[PDB]
């Protein structure tokens, strides 16, 4: 009998539109079907609507999109976790599988004008309401300011329809306030759980007129090293000139939360062409903690905080820099990237993430296998470096271990870490497999791919299989579906693929087939790949000045600046004195962090691969359900461990 | 300020297909039907197993669809067709259809016609039941097994059976109101005389169902307990759990939040999982009694306050109410002076 698949996402998001790809193997002419969606316990109806019939000329292919409807019933319970029922009809046949139901319904940017204000003065800032496919969309927004303590002060309840996605506010501080870091937060009116804050402080300051910047040659120190800890001071004046004053300088040693201070290391170095340094001689570092032992020392943090004078003897600025770390290793090794299961006789994949020890992405260091070292790689601009190891076929788990390579260095200060991967395992221990041999580069939209599939089975039943079925998941929903034909007798098939805009910033790759193996059972053999794309601007905003020019304008002169924007959009602008931003410059907002909060709000959390076939759609963050029988697991936690 | 609840670790057992005639369609579908009601009062499918409960729910709709065929044409049930109607079966079918009316689509007019059937010829002017047709096997009664009080006890039972479906047939039958009235005038008439504590359970629950277990009525139930944590009876433990259920129930209709706690912590501490000949209603009931624990669970908060302020200016008294919803809603209020 012809095995009807369903295939949706793991966990389903209130008032979206949600996709439920419908595919069905071997079936003989039109098959409609109607899916239905029912509350989990009970049966209130909540939609049943989007029916759709298949055709064997799009090879029996069929999205079905609608959108789950918000109810009280939904938000009557906020503390547990709870579940619907989604139910197919394939004519005669009936599918039925359970999922996962969040409360996340978008996303909430909060933007301030400046980040530190003084008492008595005016708050501005905006709401930015974007859903899950980061698109302007209408709802109600709760916003609540909250004073260090903990005591909400001011609450209101806004509404983003007719406003293209952007709620402007105000609000006055009153001239008597407690100072220290007050909090705005923020949260959608159906998921109150679900909140969303700022942080801006409030504090007794007046504006500098210089900035300094205190960059030490290397972000680490190296245990061993004699001449020292080297730190340089840059101060510079706020509309682009040198300084020359005085400065001081104290080194600290950072151990968890507790500061201690080194009395002998403050030196008073005369900044010149708003330049200077100063040194930190070892022994002093060594003989200024109790402990002489060297080893004990690593694992803690260094700081630096340099005050510098004019010699006007007008304005005083206090620059701290933190978290420079101890660590005997110029170098890390990370693998929150390389898939934790390869496939036994099968090419492997080794995405090492070689990042600096304070936690910036590296470049251009080698890296390599401990075994049969002639292979070599250099990390790109990402801090990726690829790699690539044959496997043999056997069931034996294989080990592996990297280790850093450069030269000009002895082999103590080399990182090493080592990783256990587990074989795939199939269904009656058929020895099928799929692998996707992928590139991994700094791809960006536009440009295009090339997935190689490569299957891997016996001669008695490499001709059942006649096609493919791959999907693209993005920001935790498809995106596109089809299906990749292969005649018999070709055992590598490339699918050309076109990246566009809207792939950002990480689309996953699944990919799977069916056949009928061993003694009449049905099976599937499935297979994800992760990939990262370029992160940056849906659209493209880009602000320059008209006035080319009249260089340095005058205050109370005009310019002229252009905004190169998508046509149709609503821009907001707002303009800060650098000032700020050298007395305060955290809890700002950008892409960088647009990215990561989307990336952070993903379902699944294991870059590919997995321990079967159930397991592989578990960690891609689909569920797949068969009208024979074969289903995934069940997944009932919110947040991956 | 209440007690927890069974986890559901081990309660995988009650799911038992129907099968055979409709005595034994019934015996195995009773568990199932119960544990299925359980889970989703208790919220629990997370830890118990999600893929189960549709797997559990085409069970029951079969099991109802296949059952409708032994039903008389008088509207009536019983194990054959042939066999004429028993009333306790029927009352049975009453509790079970009025339990499950929210899983399965039960027929209002089967349902109504069976209860009018009931009223009109299977019970006595004075309100008391009669059974036409003891079952083939006397173990699924229950109480009823021993025949001390038994008319009293299929009294007791049938009108719990008629008081549990108010609303279902309420329009239908009009002469309810006064079968209420007799056997609650029967039953408080000889409700000391009970030495039974199943008895004494099921005549409170029943008169405590309507309101006339007051005075020296509730006294008697209140002193039927045994060292004040559990009902004890002659024979088996079964009986005893039974009638703590039937106390149980008893007191949850009575809103009487002192004494239920010891009650359900002794039935979590026997643990009576069910199982076994002669177990279905016990653990129907006891099972049926932790969902009435559930749901209208009462809960230790009772935040209705109504909060007022005399402004000084007088120029507007702020007033406002916090409540279990609005607990942490913390309230920010300057004043100048
Ligand atoms: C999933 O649903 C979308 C809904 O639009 C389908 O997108 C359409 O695809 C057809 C051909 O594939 C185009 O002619 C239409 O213009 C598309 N719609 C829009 C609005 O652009 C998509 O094809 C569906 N997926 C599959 C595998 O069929």
């Amino acid at each position: 009998s012809p095995m009807y698949s369903i295939i949706t996402p793991n966990i389903l998001r209130l008032e979206s539109e949600e996709t439920m790809v419908l595919e069905a193997h071997d079936a003989q002419g039109d098959v409609p079907v109607t899916v239905t969606v029912h509350d989990f316990p009970g049966k209130k109806l909540v939609l049943s609507s989007e029916k759709t019939v298949l055709t064997p000329a799009t090879n029996h292919m069929g999205n079905v999109t609608f959108t789950i409807p918000a109810n009280r019933e939904f938000k009557s319970e906020k503390g547990r976790n709870k579940f619907v029922t989604v139910q197919a009809t394939f004519g005669t046949q009936v599918v039925e599988k359970v999922v996962l139901v969040s409360l996340q319904s978008g996303y909430l940017f909060i933007q301030t004008d400046k980040t530190i204000y003084t008492p008595g003065s005016t708050v501005l800032y905006r709401i930015f309401t974007v859903n899950h496919k980061l698109l302007p969309v209408g709802r109600t927004v709760m916003v609540n300011i909250e004073n260090p303590e903990g005591i909400p002060v001011k609450q209101d309840s806004l509404s983003s329809q007719n406003q293209l996605g952007v709620l402007p506010l105000s609000w006055d501080i009153p001239e008597l306030v407690n100072m220290g870091q007050w909090k705005i937060r923020a949260y959608y009116e159906n998921s109150p759980q679900q909140v969303f804050s700022t942080e801006f402080e409030v504090k007794e300051y007046v504006l500098p007129s210089f900035e300094v910047i205190v960059e030490p040659t290397e972000k680490f120190y190296y245990i061993y090293n004699e001449k020292g800890l080297e730190v340089t001071i840059t101060a510079r004046f706020l509309y682009g000139k040198k300084v020359e004053g005085t400065a001081f300088v104290i080194f600290g040693i950072q151990d968890g939360e507790q500061r201690i201070s080194l009395p002998e290391s403050l030196k008073r170095i005369p900044i010149e062409d708003g330049s200077g340094e100063v040194v930190l001689s070892r022994k002093v570092l060594l003989d200024g903690v109790q402990n002489p032992r060297a080893e004990d020392l690593v694992g803690k943090s260094l700081y630096v905080s340099a005050t510098v004078i004019l010699h006007s003897g007008s304005d005083m600025v206090q620059a701290e820099r933190s978290g420079i770390p101890i660590v005997t290793s110029p170098y890390q090794i990370h693998f929150t990237k390389t898939p934790k299961y390869f496939k036994p006789g099968m090419p492997f994949d080794l995405m090492v993430f070689v990042t600096n020890p304070d936690g910036s992405p590296a470049y251009r260091v080698p890296v390599a296998v401990q075994g049969e070292d002639t292979v070599q790689s250099l990390t790109q601009g990402d801090g990726v470096a690829k790699l690539s190891i044959n496997t043999h076929p056997s069931q034996k788990p294989l080990s592996i271990t990297v280790r850093t390579k450069k030269q000009e260095l002895s082999e103590a200060e080399q990182a090493t870490r080592t990783m256990q991967a587990l074989p795939y395992s199939t269904v009656g221990n058929s020895n099928n497999y799929l692998h996707l041999s992928v590139l991994r580069t700094e791809l960006r939209p536009g440009e295009t791919l090339n997935v190689n599939f490569l299957l891997r089975m016996d001669r008695a039943h490499e001709a059942k299989i006649r096609y493919y079925t791959y999907l693209i998941m993005n920001k935790g929903r498809l995106l596109k579906a089809g299906r990749q034909v292969r005649e018999p007798g070709q055992d590598l098939v490339v699918l050309p693929l076109s990246i566009t805009t809207d792939f950002i910033p990480s689309f996953r790759l699944v990919a799977y087939y069916t056949l009928i193996g061993a003694s009449g059972q049905r099976e599937v053999v499935a297979d994800s790949v992760w990939v990262d794309v370029k992160d940056s601007c849906v659209g493209s905003l880009v602000v320059k000045s008209g006035q080319s020019e009249d260089r340095q304008p005058v205050p109370g002169q005009q310019m002229t600046l252009k905004i190169e924007g998508d046509h149709g959009a609503r821009v907001v602008l707002v303009a800060v004195d650098k000032g700020v931003f050298v007395l305060n410059k955290k809890n700002k907002l950008t892409q960088s962090k647009i990215w990561d909060v989307v990336e952070k709000a993903d379902i699944g959390c294991t870059p590919g691969s997995g321990k079967d076939y159930a397991g592989v759609f578990s960690d891609a963050g689909l569920t797949f359900t068969s009208s024979s029988g074969q289903q995934t697991a069940q997944r009932a936690e919110l947040q991956c461990p | 300020m209440t007690e927890d609840a069974v986890d559901a670790e081990r309660l995988k057992h009650l799911i038992v297909t129907p099968s055979g005639c409709g005595e034994q369609n019934m015996i195995g579908m009773t568990p199932t039907v119960i544990a299925v009601h359980y889970l989703d009062e208790t919220e629990q499918w997370e830890k118990f197993g999600l893929e189960k409960r549709q797997g559990a729910l085409e069970l029951i709709k079969k099991g109802y669809t296949q059952q409708l065929a032994f039903r008389q044409p008088s509207s009536a049930f019983a194990a054959f067709v042939k066999r004429a109607p028993s009333t306790w079966l029927t009352a049975y079918v009453v509790k079970v259809f009025s339990l499950a009316v929210n899983l399965i689509a039960i027929d209002s007019q089967v349902l109504c016609g069976a209860v009018k059937w009931l009223i009109l010829e299977k019970q006595k002017p004075d309100g008391v039941f009669q059974e036409d047709a003891p079952v083939i096997h006397q173990e699924m009664i229950g109480g009823l097994r021993n025949n001390n009080e038994k008319d009293m006890a299929l009294t007791a039972f049938v009108l719990i059976s008629l008081q549990e479906a108010k609303d279902i047939c309420e329009e239908q039958v009009n002469s309810l109101p006064g079968s209420i009235t007799k056997a609650g005038d029967f039953l408080e008439a000889n409700y000391m005389n009970l030495q039974r504590s199943y008895t004494v359970a099921i005549a409170g629950y029943a008169l405590a169902q309507m309101g006339r277990l007051k005075g020296p009525l509730l006294n008697k139930f209140l002193t039927t307990a045994k060292d004040k944590n559990r009902w004890e009876d002659p024979g088996k433990q079964l009986y005893n759990v039974e009638a703590t259920s039937y106390a149980l129930l008893a007191l949850l209709q009575l809103k009487d939040f002192d004494f239920v706690p010891p009650v359900v912590r002794w039935l979590n501490e026997q643990r009576y999982y069910g199982g076994g000949y002669g177990s279905t209603q016990a653990t129907f009931m006891v099972f049926q009694a932790l969902a009435q624990y559930q749901k209208d669970a009462p809960d230790h908060q009772e935040l209705n306050l109504d909060v007022s302020l005399q402004l000084p200016s007088r120029s507007s008294k702020i007033t406002h109410r916090i409540h279990w919803e609005s607990a942490s809603l913390l309230r920010s209020e300057e004043t100048k002076e």
